């Protein structure tokens, strides 16, 4: 029922406005030691040699690293990837340049998307980045993905019960709370707000008295969009286990400068990299990947802010690699 | 001065402490030892108030906020300016409350009536106590407790709410507010039933006990009763703060997480899960 | 101590006294029986009940409108009864979603919720009829029907009133336990927050004042029960020693006092301006407030502070930003 | 253009804000302050010698008459002139506005302080059809106590001292109520009886504790005028003696705790 005392609070507001963190330190031990996983960077080799250019033959991203340097990466990405696999995941045994695995072709697919998140979106990854490793933690399915309908659990790795699977329709409200904080919320944020650039989050007016024109009948949002705002959030904030006030003064939901924190930016930022990613690099996947990766309507699994997060509110407590794999971004 | 009747009850007598030397009345107030000490405490807290109001930006009485300190001052004293001068008028308020309180058990004496009321007042003192004092050390920071402001203290009601993502959801806040809900429901009843049975109009004439009783009888199919219903009253106005101050101390000490989350205990039961 | 104000100590029975009314005697039902531990705390006859026409009608409408829920309800958990006790918090019937402006919405998407809506407020227009008519039936004045009838206005404002003022059914409060809560922060998001909508901040102070009055008038009472402060309306005609002390311990407390009638008038009003004020921050909001904090900074009233981490602009209104 | 705007920066909700306070201001004001003052008024000062017109503010400060009509015949105007008649056995202790009295007698008997009694009517409290409200178990013969309860009828009564004072006779019972209001008891040693509200009454299953008075203070009870009935003016006599015992029954009571 309950959770022991002590918490451990911080302050994110003037004092009195009652806004910041509540942290249970189990909790946090438990989340910092399942992050400690992270694999150690594998160690520097002198660049040495020819371009992998000249000498292999199916390179098209990788191709100005050396031999050394080259095979470095794909130790590093059979680590973050498919460890228990092996390098058989993506490859044929006799013909490393064959791309009739998916894994392979999907592979290089990510590795641009990686590059991309790297340099194309500092806004929101800033001098931390990303790696492989950061959705997929040791496995190919990374843990928390999303299909264009809620799925429980939200961890893939844990088995579902019969209610919980998605074609037991008497579980659907369920499977929607979940991803909601379990709220009652009946509003998918994810297809919503996160799947494509295709609905504005904002709904709280920016004037005192309502204007004439936007505010009468079939001219009016409908209430709905409210609610759908408040899901989104809901499970931003359960995504990064965090609540409100780590980016809102309550006063003024929709007001920024001294109303909101510089974390309410970054998450701004964020929410416009899913949509990339989404649109332009994970959802066109369904062509690359076997029927039994995609969803009930024929999507690729997707990203939220869970997948990369998993309930923290940096990736891994700020765990970075990317000073020790530049290869992965920033690319001039 | 005196109502009509009020003279053969202005007797002396009845105190807790100091006999004759406060046992006076001042025009129609009461002072005794505790109308002293809370007239002390009143006028030490406002003036500090005031001395405070003064350094800070506005004098707008919707826009004045006297704040406590920073988290990190912990539970120490903090610097008057930011955070001080909220500890020092926390205490004023407690000893204004408590002296109050007191003063309403000497006259109760003086009466030869019950202790109800003072007693009832209790209730909000204690819940005054939970937000500002008891919560506040379960953390380790008066920065935790809300501040006196008009408006302000409403945006801490707020934030703190949403630092548990739906605050409606907290289940002791579900039974603070199911009881000020039937309190104010309540007393419109049992108001309008006193009324009804003592102003029929129309020069009808004034009604009974029984007519009382055959009201709610037939309307709902019970009544309570006369006295009963007082006795009912300070039950579920009391009960406002009494269940509700468990919803408040454990919000951070005793849960961390949202209160919706919370009924997982119902709905992730495996059993049906 | 008084143990009378506790519980009653030794219990008594008599025969059932029956105040006959001007009409619809022989419509109370039921054989009255005794609760000895609710007679502890209260009185201990149940029963008969009036089971007039307006309250048998109440009871029709208001079955049909529980019915349309719950048939609902079921069918967002495919009918699957043990789920249904599971999620039952959960489960709602819900408003238009989509933007029909005043139009009559799909069954499947509001019209449900419509007809609920519809059969409920029957429902309180019959058992008000019952409540007033029961008033004067029994030779009493109507008090209890017109705070009754304030407290029907609200609801009539959030169901309905309010959504036809703005032109869209889509606002209307939802059927369900946690749904009808849900739609609390959405409305209060939608409209600007609601601790800046002063007649939130009105209907507030008289709701907690109700906590203050009962609690004060409750314990005044029991501290008088000795001389017999609970027989009210004898004490309202023929002022005796209990409401002089109950008068003197107020006035000598706070500096004035109330009479035994006039704080119920008191108490009645406080009661009243509960749904009263309610009801006008309602009306307001909407139809000529959108955001009641930006409605009080216009006025000069908002309270300001200092960051405390930086201050952040709108990413949004940077040059080059993505929409 | 906005909905709710007015000219020169005024909007509709402004308005009402306002017209909302003076709506309060005159239902409290002008209206409740005064249903409030419909007992008790006009105040009594050091003598109030003016005979000959009223001053202006207890004129405005009064609401208009409003007559109750009695159920069983009769009105009663509030507010009215109602001064206390009887003589008061209190003396100042000092000469301040404000300084309390003192009892001069004894205050049970003479009915001062916490021991007042109001004058109300000398009439005997009805039921919906006339009977007398208030009765003895020996009249009310179709009222029982209710089984579960202790019967007391026949426990002695344990006064302050922890003295037996008497024999629990007779429940007075509230016929309109269904709820027993009183205890009738022999005063042993004095060859009458004594009525007791209950909320005096600690109830065990072998005796009645009663600390309000002593046992010898149980002599000097007001008596009744019929032995069947009571009326209002006697309830509060009756009540008000036991009452007055909370403060006078021992020279302790009336001095500080602490
Ligand atoms: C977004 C945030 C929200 C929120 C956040 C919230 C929090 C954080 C807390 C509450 C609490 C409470 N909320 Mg809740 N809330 C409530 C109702 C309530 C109250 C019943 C309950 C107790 C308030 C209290 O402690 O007073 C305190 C009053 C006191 C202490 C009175 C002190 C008086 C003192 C003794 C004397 C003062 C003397 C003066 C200075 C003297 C001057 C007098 C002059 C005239 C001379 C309703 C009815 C709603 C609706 C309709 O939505 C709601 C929604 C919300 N609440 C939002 C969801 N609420 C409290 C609770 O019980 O939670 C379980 C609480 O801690
Ligand atoms: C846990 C939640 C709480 C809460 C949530 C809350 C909400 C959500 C709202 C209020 C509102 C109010 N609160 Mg607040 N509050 C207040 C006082 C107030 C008033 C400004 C106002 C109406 C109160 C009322 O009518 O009650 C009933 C009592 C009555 C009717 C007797 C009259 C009391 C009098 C009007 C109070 C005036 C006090 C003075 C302004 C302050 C003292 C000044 C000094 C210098 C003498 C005090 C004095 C305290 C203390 C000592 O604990 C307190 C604690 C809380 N409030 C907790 C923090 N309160 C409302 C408001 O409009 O604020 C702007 C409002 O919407
Ligand atoms: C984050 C969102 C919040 C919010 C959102 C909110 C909204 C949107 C509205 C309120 C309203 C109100 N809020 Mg507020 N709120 C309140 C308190 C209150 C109430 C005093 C007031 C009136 C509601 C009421 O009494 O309904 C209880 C009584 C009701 C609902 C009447 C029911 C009568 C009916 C005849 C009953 C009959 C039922 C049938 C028997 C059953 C049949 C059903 C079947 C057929 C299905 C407190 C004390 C707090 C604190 C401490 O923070 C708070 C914070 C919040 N409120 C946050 C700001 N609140 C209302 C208001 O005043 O707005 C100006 C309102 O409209
Ligand atoms: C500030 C003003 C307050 C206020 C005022 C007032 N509120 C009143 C009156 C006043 C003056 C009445 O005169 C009337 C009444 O009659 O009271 C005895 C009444 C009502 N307020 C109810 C509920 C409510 N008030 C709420 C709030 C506020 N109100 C605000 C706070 C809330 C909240 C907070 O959500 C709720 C849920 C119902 C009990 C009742 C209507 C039943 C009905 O409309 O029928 C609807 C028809 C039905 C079939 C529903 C059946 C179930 C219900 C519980 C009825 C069952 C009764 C039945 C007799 C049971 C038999 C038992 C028998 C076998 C032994
Ligand atoms: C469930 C229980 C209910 C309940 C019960 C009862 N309530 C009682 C009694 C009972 C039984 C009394 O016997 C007593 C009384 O006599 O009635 C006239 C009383 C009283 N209830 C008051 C206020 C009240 N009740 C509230 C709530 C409930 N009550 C709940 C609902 C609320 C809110 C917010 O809800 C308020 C504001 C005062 C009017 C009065 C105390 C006067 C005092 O104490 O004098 C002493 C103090 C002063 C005169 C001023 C002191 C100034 C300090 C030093 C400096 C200010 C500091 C302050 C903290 C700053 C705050 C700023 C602000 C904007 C944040
Ligand atoms: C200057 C100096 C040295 C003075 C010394 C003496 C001294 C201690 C003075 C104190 C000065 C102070 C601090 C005064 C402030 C007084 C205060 C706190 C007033 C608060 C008034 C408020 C807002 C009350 C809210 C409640 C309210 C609306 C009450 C209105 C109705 C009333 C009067 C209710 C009380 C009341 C109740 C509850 C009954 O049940 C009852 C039953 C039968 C008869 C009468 C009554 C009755 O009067
Ligand atoms: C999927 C996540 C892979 C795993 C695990 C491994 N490799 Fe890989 N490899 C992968 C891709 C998508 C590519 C193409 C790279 C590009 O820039 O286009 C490669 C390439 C190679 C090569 C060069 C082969 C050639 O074209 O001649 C080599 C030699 C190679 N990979 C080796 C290798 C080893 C030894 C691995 C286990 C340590 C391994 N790869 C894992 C995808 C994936
Ligand atoms: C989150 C932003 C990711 C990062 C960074 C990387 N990957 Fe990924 N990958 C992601 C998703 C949501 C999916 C879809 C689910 C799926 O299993 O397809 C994938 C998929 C793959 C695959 C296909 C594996 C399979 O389907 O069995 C491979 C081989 C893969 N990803 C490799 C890979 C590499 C090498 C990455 C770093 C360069 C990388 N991914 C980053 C999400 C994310
Ligand atoms: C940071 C990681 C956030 C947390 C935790 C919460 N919110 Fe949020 N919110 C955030 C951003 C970046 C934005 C802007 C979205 C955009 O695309 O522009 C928002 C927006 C809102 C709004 C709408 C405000 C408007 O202009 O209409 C609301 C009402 C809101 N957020 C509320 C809210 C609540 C209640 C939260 C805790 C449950 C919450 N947010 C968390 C960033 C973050
Ligand atoms: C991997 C591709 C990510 C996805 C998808 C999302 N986030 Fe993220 N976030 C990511 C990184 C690598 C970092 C950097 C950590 C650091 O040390 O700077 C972040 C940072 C944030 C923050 C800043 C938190 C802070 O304490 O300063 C926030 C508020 C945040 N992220 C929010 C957020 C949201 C709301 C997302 C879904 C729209 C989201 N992130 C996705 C990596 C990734
Ligand atoms: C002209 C026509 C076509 C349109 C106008 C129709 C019209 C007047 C519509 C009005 C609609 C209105 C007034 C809607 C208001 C709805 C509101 C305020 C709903 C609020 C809360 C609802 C709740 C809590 C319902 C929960 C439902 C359930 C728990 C299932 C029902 C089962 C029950 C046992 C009910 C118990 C409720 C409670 C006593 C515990
Ligand atoms: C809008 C509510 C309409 C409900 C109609 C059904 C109620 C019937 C009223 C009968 C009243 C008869 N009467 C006056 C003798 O009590
Ligand atoms: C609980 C919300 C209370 C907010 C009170 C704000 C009221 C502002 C009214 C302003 C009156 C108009 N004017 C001219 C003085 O600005
Ligand atoms: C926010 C709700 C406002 C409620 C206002 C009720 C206050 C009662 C004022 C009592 C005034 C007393 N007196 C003697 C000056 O008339
Ligand atoms: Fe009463």
């Amino acid at each position: 029922c309950f959770e022991p005392p002590p918490a451990t609070t911080t302050q994110t507001g003037f004092r009195g406005l009652s806004m910041g963190e509540v942290l249970h330190p189990a909790t946090v031990k438990a989340k910092k030691e399942r992050d400690a996983q992270y694999p150690p960077a594998l160690a520097a080799v002198k660049a040495e040699g020819p371009p992998v250019s000249q000498v292999y033959k199916n390179v098209k991203v990788l191709g100005n690293l050396t031999e050394a340097e080259f095979l470095r990466t794909m130790t590093a990405i059979t680590e973050w990837v498919s460890p228990q696999e092996g390098c058989t995941y993506c490859h044929d045994e006799n013909n490393l340049a064959s791309e009739a695995k998916y894994p392979y072709v999907v592979a290089r697919r990510m590795l641009e998307m990686t590059r991309a998140i790297n340099t194309n979106w500092t806004q929101h990854v800033a001098q931390t980045g990303v790696t492989c490793y950061t959705c997929h933690r040791g496995t190919p399915l990374p843990p928390y993905v999303r299909y264009l309908e809620p799925t429980l659990p939200l961890n893939n790795r844990e088995t579902p019960t019969h209610v919980e699977r998605v074609e037991t329709r008497s579980g659907y409200v369920v499977r929607l709370a979940k991803y909601t904080a379990y709220s009652a919320l009946n509003y998918d944020p994810f297809t919503m707000f996160l799947a494509n650039d295709k609905r504005q989050v904002r709904v709280v007016p920016q004037t005192a008295l309502p204007l004439v024109g936007v505010s009468r009948g079939k001219e009016r949002r409908p209430l709905s969009d409210a609610y759908a705002t408040f899901a989104l959030m809901m499970s931003i904030s359960d995504s990064l286990g965090t609540n409100c006030t780590f980016c809102h003064n309550a006063q003024t939901f929709e007001s920024w400068g001294k109303k909101s924190t510089p974390q309410r930016a970054i998450a701004w930022w964020g929410i416009r990299m899913v949509r990339d990613l989404n649109m332009n690099y994970l959802a066109p996947l369904n062509a690359s990947l076997p029927a039994s990766r995609l969803g009930r309507q024929g999507e690729a699994p997707q990203a939220d802010c869970r997948t990369c997060h998993q309930g923290v509110t940096k990736p891994l407590f700020g765990a970075s690699r990317l000073k020790d794999y530049p290869e992965l971004g920033p690319i001039k | 001065a005196l109502l009509s009747f009020e003279r053969k009850y202005r007797v002396r007598g009845g105190t807790l402490i100091g006999g004759d030397l406060f046992d006076f009345w001042v025009g129609p107030y009461f002072v005794g030892f505790f109308g002293v000490s809370a007239i002390f405490f009143i006028f030490l807290g406002v003036s500090l108030i005031g001395y405070a109001a003064s350094q800070g930006p506005t004098w707008d009485p919707f826009a004045i906020s006297i704040n406590p300190p920073d988290l990190k001052y912990g539970l120490g004293a903090a610097p008057l300016l930011e955070g001080g001068f909220w500890q020092a008028i926390t205490v004023c308020a407690l000893g204004a409350f408590i002296s109050w309180m007191l003063r309403e058990v000497e006259i109760s004496r003086k009466l030869g009536i019950g202790w109800h009321v003072p007693l009832a007042f209790c209730v909000p003192i204690f819940m005054f106590c939970v937000l500002q004092v008891f919560r506040p050390l379960l953390l380790g920071s008066w920065g935790h407790a809300f501040p006196y402001g008009i408006l302000s203290h409403l945006d801490w009601v707020n934030n703190f709410g949403y630092q548990y993502l739906n605050w409606h959801y907290n289940p002791g806040h579900m039974s603070s507010v199911s009881f000020l809900f039937v309190n104010a429901m309540a007393l419109g009843l049992h108001g309008g039933l006193i009324l009804s049975v003592a102003n029929p109009g129309d020069g009808d004439k004034v009604k009974t006990a029984e007519h009382e009783n055959q009201y709610f009888r037939d309307v709902v199919g019970y009544s309570i009763g006369a006295l009963s219903i007082h006795r009912l009253g300070l039950f579920l106005a009391s009960n406002i703060f009494l269940t509700g101050a468990f919803g408040t101390i454990a919000s951070g000490p005793f849960w961390t997480r949202g209160w919706p989350e919370w009924w997982g205990w119902w709905l992730d039961i495996p059993f049906w899960s | 101590a008084d143990y009378q104000t506790i519980y009653t100590q030794i219990q008594a029975r008599g025969p059932h006294i029956t105040v006959s009314g001007e009409w619809g005697d022989n419509d109370r039902v039921g054989k009255p029986f005794y609760s000895y531990w609710l007679g502890k705390i209260g009185d201990a006859q149940i029963g008969p009940i009036y089971l007039g026409a307006s309250g048998i009608a109440a009871f029709a409408f208001g079955s049909t409108a529980i019915l349309i829920i719950l048939f609902n309800m079921a069918a967002e958990v495919h009918f699957d009864p043990l789920q249904f006790f599971r999620q039952f918090f959960w489960l709602g019937l819900y408003p238009p979603k989509a933007q029909y402006g005043m139009g009559i919405p799909p069954l499947h998407d509001g019209g449900w919720w419509l007809m609920a809506g519809l059969f409920m407020t029957l429902s309180l227009g019959s058992w008000w009829i019952r409540v007033y008519s029961r008033a004067r039936a029994l030779g009493l004045g109507t008090h209890i029907a017109w705070n009754f009838a304030a407290a029907i206005f609200f609801v009539l404002c959030i169901g309905c009133i309010h959504p036809t003022l703005v032109g869209s059914w889509s606002e209307g409060v939802p059927f369900g336990i946690w749904p009808h809560i849900d739609w609390l922060t959405a409305f209060s998001i939608r409209y600007g927050n609601f601790y800046y909508c002063p007649w939130h901040g009105f209907s507030i102070g008289f709701a907690y004042g109700c906590g203050l009055l009962f609690a004060a008038h409750g314990a005044t009472i029991l501290a008088v029960a000795r001389f017999g402060g609970d027989r009210e309306i004898e004490q309202i005609t023929d002022r005796g020693t209990a409401v002089e002390r109950a008068a003197l311990f107020w006035r000598w407390t706070i500096g004035f006092n109330a009479t035994i009638e006039s704080v119920h008038r008191w108490g009645w009003f406080f009661s009243l301006m509960v749904m009263v004020s309610a009801s006008v921050g309602i009306l307001l909001t909407g139809t000529f407030v959108d955001n009641w904090y930006l409605w009080c900074v216009k006025h000069g009233a908002a309270p300001d502070y200092p960051a405390y981490l930086p201050a952040t602009p709108d990413p949004a209104s940077l040059p080059g930003a993505p929409k | 253009m906005y909905h709710g705007a007015l000219a020169q920066h005024l909007d509709i909700a402004q308005l009402v804000w306002y017209a909302q306070w003076l709506v309060i201001w005159t239902v409290v004001l002008l209206y409740l302050r005064r249903e409030d003052r419909r007992e008790g008024y006009p105040l009594v000062e050091p003598l109030g010698l003016v005979k000959l017109a009223p001053e202006d503010g207890q004129v405005y400060e009064l609401p208009y008459p409003k007559t109750f009509v009695l159920p069983h015949g009769g009105t009663v105007t509030v507010p009215r002139r109602r001064p206390e008649t009887r003589e008061l056995k209190l003396a100042q202790t000092d000469g301040f506005e404000g300084a309390p009295l003192q009892p001069t007698g004894n205050p049970l008997v003479d009915a001062v302080g916490p021991a007042s009694y109001a004058e109300r009517a000398e009439v005997v409290d009805a039921t919906v059809d006339g009977k007398a409200k208030i009765v003895p178990l020996r009249v009310a013969t179709d009222f029982s106590i209710a089984e579960g309860d202790v019967d007391p009828r026949g426990l002695p009564v344990v006064a302050a001292d922890g003295v037996e004072a008497g024999t629990v006779t007779d429940l007075w019972v509230d016929r309109s109520e269904h709820y027993f209001r009183y205890l009738e008891l022999s005063v042993a040693g004095s060859a009458r009886t004594a009525l007791i509200p209950l909320g005096f009454c600690d109830v065990k299953k072998d005796k009645i504790v009663v600390t309000s008075i002593l046992s010898e203070q149980f002599a000097n009870v007001p008596r009744l005028q019929s032995r069947d009935q009571i009326t209002l003016r006697e309830e509060d006599k009756v009540s008000a003696y036991y009452a007055g015992g909370l403060l006078y029954a021992t020279p302790e009571r009336a001095e500080s705790l602490l």
